[PDB]
DNA sequence: ATCGGATGTATATATCTGACACGTGCCTGGAGACTAGGGAGTAATCCCCTTGGCGGTTAAAACGCGGGGGACAGCGCGTACGTGCGTTTAAGCGGTGCTAGAGCTGTCTACGACCAATTGAGCGGCCTCGGCACCGGGATTCTCGA
DNA sequence: TCGAGAATCCCGGTGCCGAGGCCGCTCAATTGGTCGTAGACAGCTCTAGCACCGCTTAAACGCACGTACGCGCTGTCCCCCGCGTTTTAACCGCCAAGGGGATTACTCCCTAGTCTCCAGGCACGTGTCAGATATATACATCCGAT
């Protein structure tokens, strides 16, 4: 039975970065369970504004409203940047 | 003759009478023109609720109140018996807001 | 001169000498030194700088240009800091 | 029909697909709005993409083709944001940063 | 019609009015009426009108009715009511506890006046921090007094002690502090208790908004609260003009004065001690730079692009006067010395330089009054640019340099003839004679403010003309308001013209005010529908030499020609500093 | 048919109707089992009891009938186990324990 | 428009516990507050159960689990006491 | 048949162990009485981890104590881990 | 023979510069299980879960030296004594 | 600062081994195609509270300025502690069997969702009146020099 | 150390206002149907803990012993507290409109949701180099001795 995890991309990213460099098994373990970490903080708080702000749906909105909040400095501003960039070329089909 | 108590003895008299007393010792307006004075470097102008700002002065003397207590062991495991800025920055450092 | 008022009091020293003296009393503090003052307001200030940022993101996210004590009161939760009596 | 996965629509590692999948299975909000699921995932791909790089630096410092958690925790402690971030978690096999008092150094 | 449901409102509710303890009629009924002054009387003697309005007084709570009075000031109003009251102790023997209040700035002088008048009679006074209070406190505690004096401050704090003791008669003055509804006097009255009789005084009746008349009056009789919300509808319909407020409310309004002719007294000086000299009235045009008009029109813009609280924050300061916060003047001049530009930014600088020196050369001093006085700080070196004699007082200045300044001013050689002021704050009550010029920046809002400003001078004493001057610029919102509280300039001449038929009295007043008030209004619509010194250099003349002399300050600015009038670009502070004044 | 609350039913004090509810709308499961909301609305009623108490008595020691926030920085403080659980907040109008470090103390 | 609270309940329990005890508003506020609270920590922690042994559903079970987790010593122990035994005899009907 | 009920793993836990620890902690030169103490402290600690990790296989209901529930307790303290899953 | 201490300085530099837990495997687990026993006997614990243990023990105390470490040293002595650490749990609040 | 050494620590030279990366195959899970729907949008009023200077009041901030005592360093002993060194157990290993216990699966059944109809507990508002703030007079106690 | 000085408390009499108690009235709780199903469960298959033995060397331990860090006392001197003095600004009563936030009302564009189906990805094999690890050496960093 299968158990599914992000390793493969992680490990395509690595080729976009370090396209040389090797990983160790566990390293990639540790990558999965550090993506999963953050993806819980990140859902948890877009779930608490939808419920202060009473609505029934996540949108965009709200995620990028708890990235400014999680993570500090140039993490929010290249990273903002890069969502919503990505938003806006995609959505454009 | 003067009448004059040994030194300190107003402090711990006080210490009794705070420790024995509710209230926010922090002035209402300074506090206030410091927030917004801060809060003008986010997003302009933007109106205060005066009980939010109470809220603030809440977590802020609060939080105080427990440095101090804190930074206060410090110096007394240096065998001091006054604070020194080396006793906070080493509390607040323990607390990893360094 | 007079019409340029642009010498004037930095803030924070409107958190004053004696106020500081009394927290620290208040906490027990009972020999104080001076230098502390000092030190004490430049902590007080990331204290706001962190929590205040966070509030104001509700009131961000909100659209709404007022702050009430809600944002207070979540974004210290989301230090840990959670309090209690404002609802 | 030509079906096609929307990462690819975005140009994105991340299975946008798989991922509001996760969030619908979360009980984040009774509905979901399709612009989430797209940020987000890139949002992630950016993380990765930071400490990957960062990482993979600090193997290159002894030169290993292959990166080892000792060099993630070197790499993160090292920033200050990164290092803020996680400050509350511990990296496996970590180690820690070559640290040293000054007052124990000999003269 | 509607005179009718007044006349049910008269005799009814009046009755249950006296149960409480035209109108004309039934409100006179009972009768005393004395033309004398009373025997203790001393120290100086009325401008016996004074007696006529006394004795109305008189009659009033011998009638058993409580007053309002409306008089203009410098008639002794202060004596009317001592006379008064030692009338009351005194052929009425009644010997009443009597509470008077004031404001603290006067009491002094109001405590001047028992001295001149009845020290034969008690007072007692309230100030100077805990122990004189306590000490006084023994003394009404004791019982024994005649007079109390106070301000208003104790009367929140000792208020309670206060109200213990029952009252005969209750003194409120400059009682258009009243003017507010929940200005705590009232309500504090109602736990305080009340006094048998009462009586409010103002110096000037105030908006035509007239909760004014209400809160008062109202509070005169309850009577006044239920009808007068009746006449919430009324009022509230107060003011199709011409089809009700205008033509009908002759008879309506102008009849519901001569309502309240039993119930009103005012008087007019300048009828009776008519010394007034003279004043001529002007008012003038100024450019704005494009600052303070093209980039205040981008700045308009800016109003919703601070910025903001626009009316006091950017209409006033940027339609008056420039870098109100000074990245103007630093960004532009970093020196921020006095400078040119500072004359050429807006149009009133540029103008002072038109016109003070030919005051200087007329040599005619001047008071003037402000708003936010920081603007008024560019004035002292603005003055100093030239370097001009000149003092300065804000709302700020403290109570004993105030004095003391003024008597410096009054100095008769005082080379000032610049001494400058906060309307309201440094204004307060006082007469300035010493300076025979009158000079204005701002809006009245509200008239009785600039009706100061008119009041310091050519108040009783100042003989030599008057000269009223008052900037708004082309293309402006002081334009807007002053037309707005100017609309009330014939509106407080409107339903205080019929204040001014009452005064009097007599119905030939309101008969004076029919053209009065219809050619007020023609003038108004006047309005319905830019201008070179030169002509300005020919109003100045209150006698032709200064014509002579001044045409010869334009020899001078004449043949040295003093750059462009208004700052007029520079122009990369067009995009940047609109931008920075975008925020 | 005769309705009655189920909090009748318990013979507790918390509207058990209106907590589910809570629980529905707080999107926590898809789906909620009955005993649940009982179960939880009794522990909130013993907690309260808890606290009350021990508050009330600390009025009592100024025997104020009523009870004040000084009060219940008092009581939770003292307790262990209570200022364990609520040691990460604050109560507001809080003040302090009286509190004096040893050292400090004269002869 | 209302906004509903606890304030009554916690009021009546005062009337179980010192029934001649006066509370301030204030004090009855803080009660609010930290009422809604102990009943965040609580739900959140069943649900986190829910998900891990993934049942689509939530019982008493998973709380007093919770329960279990968060209350220490005595509050545990009287605690859990309690709500199973109200469980019960509210379950007889 | 075995059921050992084990005797002072604590004190099994070894002088020169901590020793190596707090070397890579930094500390140079050591006190004696460090030693009962620390041992005590790691010993509570621990108590609150694994009462709650079995909190949960308790309510799993199942003979053994994974990895996972180790990391939920962790976590579920404020402290977290990575590389286990989770 | 070195000058006293210049041992643990390069021994600092050895851990430092080294990955591995330091503690043996056996006489942990011996501990561990004897630990669970108080709760609910016997419970089969996958070798895996016990690294883990190890894992959040052996780096919580890294951590709880270096500040006591700190502590000591603000108390210009260089070793470390019990006081230092109940003063930095302390601190941290587990007191 | 050398005298010189002796050892810390990276280099040279094989190579061995292990996870790591390439090729696989199917699968269920993501994508499209379509209808559906209240959740939000968008905007309407209403209205409570928001931002500009002033007169007066006090209590507290500012500041001055002793002396007293607490940092504070210095310094002389000591004893516990760092260390190496030869003793010394035992973890670690690995290997061997052991099964109980994880882990997965067909089933159905009681149970939750949902709704519709019913309603009286909770809430919003409205007096009020005893708890409480205060006080100042007077009753005591703590402080510091004898 | 007693003394009286200064501090604090105690109390009886002191207005006052939220705690509470009252009373309409809804909507949210409850009833009783149903239906879909998730979990109980009962049944099973095979991994991974787990006991035990041989063996190895490390590693822990005792100690033998210098010594260097802690600890205690002294003289210093410096700055903090106490207090008195004198200032100044919070602080509260005010003037003076705009707005933003609150609420409610009516319309679609968005979503979920259903089904179909085609592949992208994971489990799963298999070649194969990274580097871990073992020998052999030289300047880089201690440590007496000069």
């Amino acid at each position: 039975t299968r158990k599914e995890s992000y390793a493969i991309y992680v490990y395509k990213v690595l080729k976009q970065v370090h396209p040389d460099t090797g990983i160790s098994s566990k390293a990639m373990s540790i990558m999965n369970s550090f993506v999963n970490d953050v993806f819980e903080r990140i859902a948890g708080e877009a779930s608490r504004l939808a419920h202060y702000n009473k609505r029934s749906t996540i949108t965009s909105r709200e995620i990028q409203t708890a990235v400014r909040l999680l993570l500090p400095g140039e993490l929010a501003k290249h990273a903002v940047s890069e969502g919503t960039k990505a938003v806006t070329k995609y959505t454009s089909a | 003759k003067p009448h004059r108590y040994r030194p300190g003895t107003v402090a711990l008299r006080e210490i009794r009478r705070y420790q024995k007393s509710t209230e926010l010792l922090i002035r209402k307006l300074p506090f206030q023109r410091l927030v917004r004075e801060i809060a003008q470097d986010f997003k302009t102008d933007l109106r205060f609720q005066s009980s939010a700002v109470m809220a603030l002065q809440e977590a802020s003397e609060a939080y105080l109140v427990g440095l101090f207590e804190d930074t206060n062991l410090c110096a007394i495991h240096a065998k001091r018996v006054t604070i020194m800025p080396k006793d906070i920055q080493l509390a607040r450092r323990i607390r990893g807001e360094r | 001169a007079k019409r340029h008022r642009k010498v004037l009091r930095d803030n924070i020293q409107g958190i004053t000498k004696p106020a500081i003296r009394r927290l620290a009393r208040r906490g027990g503090v009972k020999r104080i030194s001076g230098l502390i003052y000092e030190e004490t307001r430049g902590v007080l200030k990331v204290f706001l700088e962190n929590v205040i940022r966070d509030a104001v993101t509700y009131t961000e996210h909100a659209k709404r240009k007022t702050v009430t004590a809600m944002d207070v009161v979540y974004a210290l939760k989301r230090q840990g800091r959670t309090l209690y009596g404002f609802g | 029909a030509k079906a096609k996965t929307r990462s690819s629509r975005a140009g994105l590692q991340f299975p946008v697909g798989r991922v509001h999948r996760l969030l619908r299975k979360g009980n984040y909000a009774e509905r979901v709005g399709a612009g989430a699921p797209v940020y987000l995932a890139a949002v992630l791909e950016y993380l990765t993409a930071e400490i990957l790089e960062l990482a993979g630096n600090a193997a290159r410092d002894n030169k290993k083709t292959r990166i080892i958690p000792r060099h993630l925790q070197l790499a993160v402690r090292n920033d200050e944001e990164l290092n803020k971030l996680l400050g509350r978690v511990t990296i496996a096999q970590g180690g820690v940063l070559p640290n040293i008092q000054s007052v124990l150094l000999p003269k | 019609l509607l005179d009718q449901t007044k006349d049910t409102r008269i005799t009814h509710l009046l009755r249950q009015t006296n149960a409480f303890l035209d109108y004309y009629n039934v409100a006179h009924r009972i009768k005393e009426d004395i033309k004398k002054q009373p025997s203790i009387l001393v120290g100086g003697t009325l401008k016996d009108y004074q007696i006529k309005g006394l004795q109305w007084m008189v009659s009033l709570f011998n009638n058993h009715l409580n007053g309002i009075l409306a008089d203009e000031m410098g008639l002794g109003k202060t004596i009317q009511t001592i006379s008064l009251l030692t009338y009351l102790y005194e052929m009425k023997n009644i010997r009443g506890p009597y509470l008077v209040i004031v404001p603290l700035s006067t009491l002094s002088n109001w405590s001047s006046e028992f001295a001149k008048w009845a020290p034969t009679l008690r007072t007692i006074s309230f100030k100077g921090s805990p122990n004189e209070r306590k000490a006084k406190q023994a003394k009404i505690r004791a019982g024994e007094f005649d007079v109390v004096l106070t301000t208003f401050e104790y009367i929140i704090k000792e208020r309670a002690l206060l109200s213990k003791v029952k009252w005969v008669h209750m003194i409120i003055d400059e009682g258009h502090r009243m003017k507010n509804a929940q200005s705590k006097l009232s309500l504090t009255l109602n736990t305080h208790y009340h006094a048998d009789y009462r009586l409010i005084l103002t110096g000037t009746p105030l908006q035509n908004n007239l909760p004014e008349l209400w809160a008062l009056l109202n509070f005169v009789l309850p009577k006044i609260f239920n009808s007068v919300k009746s006449f919430d509808e009324w009022f509230n319909t107060p003011f199709d003009k011409i089809e009700l407020s205008e033509e009908e409310t002759l008879l309506v309004i102008r009849r519901l004065h001569k309502v309240l002719r039993p119930f009103l007294l005012r008087r007019l000086k300048k009828d009776v001690e008519k010394e007034l000299p003279d004043k001529v009235e002007k008012v003038v045009k100024c450019k704005m730079s494009a600052l303070q008009q093209i980039m205040y029109q981008q700045m308009l813009k800016y109003r919703r692009l601070r910025g903001f609280n626009n009316q006091i924050m950017q209409l006033k300061k940027i339609c008056n006067h420039p870098f109100v916060f000074e990245e103007v003047e630093d960004q532009i001049n970093p020196t921020r010395e006095t400078n040119d530009d500072i004359w050429r930014v807006a149009g009133k600088f540029e103008l002072l330089d038109r016109i003070l020196p030919k005051l200087k050369a007329t040599g005619h001093r001047v008071l003037i009054f402000f708003q936010m006085t920081q603007i008024m700080d560019i004035m002292e070196d603005f003055l100093r640019y030239i370097n001009i004699k000149y003092l300065r007082l804000d709302g700020h200045t403290k109570s004993d340099e105030r004095s003391e300044l003024l008597r410096l001013f009054n100095a008769p050689d005082s080379e000032y003839l610049c001494f400058i002021l906060s309307t309201r704050a440094g204004g307060l009550g006082l007469n300035l004679q010493t300076a025979d010029t009158v000079i204005i920046f701002d809006t009245d809002w509200n008239p009785h403010q600039d009706l100061q400003a008119q009041d310091r001078a050519h108040r009783i004493g100042q003989k030599n003309e008057v000269r009223i001057l008052r900037l708004i610029t082309t293309n402006s919102v002081e334009e807007v308001i002053l037309e707005r509280a100017y609309k009330k300039l014939d509106i407080d001449g409107k339903v205080i013209q019929a204040g001014k038929f009452d005064n009097k009295s007599t119905s030939e007043e309101q008969e004076a005010l029919l053209r009065s008030l219809l050619d007020a209004e023609e003038e108004r619509r006047k309005k319905r529908e830019e201008l070179k010194d030169s002509e300005i250099n020919e109003i100045l003349a209150r006698n032709d030499e200064e014509m002579a002399v001044l045409t010869r300050m334009d020899e001078d600015r004449s043949k040295k020609e003093e750059k462009s009038r208004l700052l007029e670009k520079k122009r990369e502070e067009s995009e940047s500093a609109a931008v920075y004044n975008g925020r």
